[PDB]
């Protein structure tokens, strides 16, 4: 299920599955850092095989903002 | 006056890109890793000339690394028995 | 250890292991020493026509230790008893390409030959 | 087909990119001669060679002054050893070092012999680390150099190099050590541990083969005879046009090692842990040679009973791995350094060395983990000394 992109964000974030839902912010739900959100985004672009650029990128701060991308990207 | 924040963060992501292209995964592995801590352990220096000190040394090295990177794929060998 | 003649007794064993010592058709040869890093255990199991019709090793050494005496033990097999007698350290040599550094490797395979065959002649005796 | 993994940074180890990187100028464009005085090929290429002598001596609290380059820690032991012994040959005729010194060494002292030199080759004990009350009382009134190495290559055991040179110092002896296995992997102050000669490799520390440096104290001032003749490169220490790459690239190794030094060994250590107690809990009868309370983690030794060094190498096809030595006399003829540690001479048959650096990852390390783990058990499946020992018998009792 392109909701990989739940265990990307829990791998990346160490948080369990549980805890991935798609309201959350990575920074004020899931205690992401900025340099987390740099590699999270870079794990997206490696597990989908995607380029996202950084107008893009900027626009991911969210589970569900992140399903929504790679949806709309093959 | 850049930001740093900025600076930094764009340094981040171009010096984590360029490395995963490292041909050979010793070199490769350690960049990323190595970047990885480094910037980690250097997350809360305040003083703005010291960061601008550290922001320097990462442009360099980011240097560093696009040109290793093209020369390791120039004069590239066989992979270990570990990526497979 | 480089050549594949001699890595391959190792990726490949064979003939690995032990028959009854106490066997009167059973010779047993054992070489070597610990503190020379070369032991080899040499067994070989004898019809009643006098043809080997089994045999066995164990070595502690290394690659061309083993090989040599990997090699010994399937070579044995099918000769008789006077037949393998004549088997030599520089047969195993040539076949497994040996360097001079490890041409020791291929005289105690012989020498665990020759001793597995007389401790097997000592058990007829009577 | 696909290549071993590297885990034996002891012998050598790879270029660091960043050491390539300033190097690779002075391949290209600045290939000047650092001796030709009259050109800008000349200038920028004595530039980069003082740049270097810096970084060399800011790595171990050395005046840049201090630092002699040579073509490897071998040239320089020999200048160290060989250099004090002819400089006051004619006042001192003794000199110490210890058994398990790298050949370079070893060899050096046995020229000095032959050449009628006394020489004391001090024991170790059982651990690796010399008696420094042994030490003391093997000083004469005629003895001219002591030498002990910083870190050993074979076992990575760290001789007291602080208290030897405070024992030196005091009976005004030189005091050499060769830290070709230390530099830039544990802490060096020449002044600090009052170290008056002090060989360095730059291919141990992730620089570039063919050069190295001597450190020789200035004050008080070290009196060496020069033993490669010529144009007087080097203040006559060391003849022979200086190899502006190879410098760079020394110098640079020196940097980054200065910068890296710490990180490393943090790194270093959690792997060699994991190594040694991942491989002790799945594997009965391993033992670590050299006393693990004065050891540099990456490097290795560990003896597996019943099953011989080369063997297990062999087996491990796929990792890249020696059973010590000088490249040489490791498992052939055994390690003479694990012989004078008291290991019995079948398990120094039995030994071999992981070496653990700057680039080995936590996968590589598992991965030669579980390889040693199945290949010591089938070795030891084919051993007749396992075989004998699992029927009860006592191998000290057979008559071989
Ligand atoms: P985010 O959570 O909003 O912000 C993250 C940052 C770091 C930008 C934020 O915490 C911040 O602004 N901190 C202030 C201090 C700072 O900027 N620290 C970073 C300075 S730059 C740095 O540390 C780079 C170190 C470079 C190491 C490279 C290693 C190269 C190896 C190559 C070898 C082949
Ligand atoms: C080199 C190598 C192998 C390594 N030991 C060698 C080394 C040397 C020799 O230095 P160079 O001449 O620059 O090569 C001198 N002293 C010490 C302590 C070491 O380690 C090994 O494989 O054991
Ligand atoms: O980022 C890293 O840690 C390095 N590599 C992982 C190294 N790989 C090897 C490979 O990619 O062939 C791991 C492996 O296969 O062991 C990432 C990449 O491929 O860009």
């Amino acid at each position: 299920i392109e909701e990989r992109v739940k265990k990307i964000i829990g791998e990346q974030l160490g948080v369990k599955q549980e805890e991935v839902t798609n309201n959350a912010s990575f920074v004020e739900d899931l205690g992401a850092d900025s340099l987390d959100t740099v590699e999270l985004v870079m794990a997206l672009e490696e597990e989908f095989d995607t380029e996202i650029p950084d107008e893009e990128a900027e626009k991911i701060t969210t589970v569900q903002a992140a399903i929504d991308y790679i949806n709309g990207h093959q | 006056a850049a930001s740093s924040r900025a600076q930094v963060l764009a340094l981040y992501r171009a010096m984590l890109r360029e490395s995963k292209r490292f041909s050979a995964y010793n070199y490769r592995t350690y960049a990323v890793r190595r970047i990885r801590d480094a910037f980690r352990e250097n997350k809360n220096v305040k003083d703005p000339v010291e960061i601008q000190t550290l922001v320097n040394k990462a442009k360099r090295d980011l240097g560093v690394i696009r040109r290793q990177v093209h020369i390791g794929q120039l004069y590239s060998t066989d992979k270990l028995i570990i990526e497979n | 250890a480089y050549h594949k003649k001699v890595v391959d007794h190792y990726e490949n064993p064979r003939n690995v292991g032990s028959l009854d010592k106490t066997s009167k058709n059973v010779g047993t040869g054992l070489v070597g020493a610990p503190a020379c890093g070369d032991v080899m255990k040499l067994q070989i199991q004898v019809d009643e026509k006098g043809k080997i019709v089994d045999a066995r090793f164990k070595t502690f050494g290394c690659g061309s230790a083993i090989a040599s005496s990997s090699l010994a033990t399937e070579w044995v097999k099918g000769k008789t008893v006077e037949e393998a007698l004549t088997i030599k350290n520089t047969d195993i040599a040539k076949e497994l390409c040996l360097p001079p550094v490890k041409l020791h490797c291929s005289m105690l395979a012989e020498d665990a030959i020759k001793a597995a065959l007389a401790d097997y002649k000592l058990k007829q005796e009577p | 087909s696909l290549r071993p993994l590297y885990m034996d940074v002891q012998a050598t180890t790879p270029l660091d990119p960043r050491v390539l990187d300033a190097m690779l100028p002075y391949l290209i464009n600045y290939y000047g001669n650092p001796h030709s005085r009259t050109h800008a090929y000349g200038w920028e290429s004595e530039a980069a060679m003082e740049r270097a002598r810096q970084q060399v001596a800011s790595l171990i609290g050395a005046d840049p002054r201090e630092i002699i380059f040579t073509s490897g820690a071998t040239e320089s032991n020999n200048i160290a050893i060989k250099g004090v012994a002819r400089f006051y040959r004619s006042r001192k005729k003794h000199l110490i070092t210890t058994q398990t010194e790298h050949k370079c060494v070893l060899d050096s002292c046995r020229s000095l012999e032959a050449e009628g030199f006394q020489v004391t080759y001090l024991p170790v004990q059982k651990s690796g680390i010399i008696d420094l009350k042994e030490l003391e009382a093997a000083i004469q009134p005629d003895t001219s150099l002591v030498s002990v190495m910083t870190v050993n290559n074979e076992i990575g055991v760290k001789q007291p190099i602080a208290e030897i040179g405070r024992i030196c110092s005091s009976r005004k002896v030189y005091f050499h050590t060769d830290a070709a296995q230390a530099v830039g992997k544990i802490p060096l102050d020449v002044n600090d541990m009052k170290i008056d000669l002090m060989s360095i490799s730059g291919h141990k520390i992730y620089g570039p083969k063919g050069v190295g440096a001597i450190y020789i104290r200035r004050r008080p001032r070290v009196r060496v005879e020069a033993l490669q003749s010529g144009g007087g490169q080097e203040r006559g220490m060391r003849s022979g046009t200086v190899p502006t790459p190879l410098v760079v690239g020394l110098g640079a190794a020196c940097e980054v090692a200065q910068q890296e030094m710490e990180y490393d060994h943090k790194r270093i250590s959690k792997l060699s842990e994991r190594l040694i107690q991942n491989i002790m809990k799945s594997l009965p009868d391993v033992v670590m040679n050299g006393d693990p309370k004065h050891h540099y983690p990456g490097c290795i030794n560990l003896s597996f009973a019943y099953v011989e060094g080369e063997s297990l190498l062999m087996a491990l096809k796929d990792v890249a791995l020696s059973s010590g030595s000088a490249c040489t006399s490791a498992s052939l003829e055994p390690s003479y350094v694990l012989r004078a540690i008291g290991t019995d001479e079948d398990l120094a048959h039995s030994s071999i060395r992981f070496g653990i650096g700057r680039f080995t990852t936590e996968e590589e390390v598992d991965y030669t983990v579980e390889k040693c783990i199945q290949h010591v058990k089938r070795l030891r499946e084919m051993s007749p000394l396992w075989e004998m020992v699992q029927d009860g018998i006592d191998l000290k009792s057979i008559k071989w």
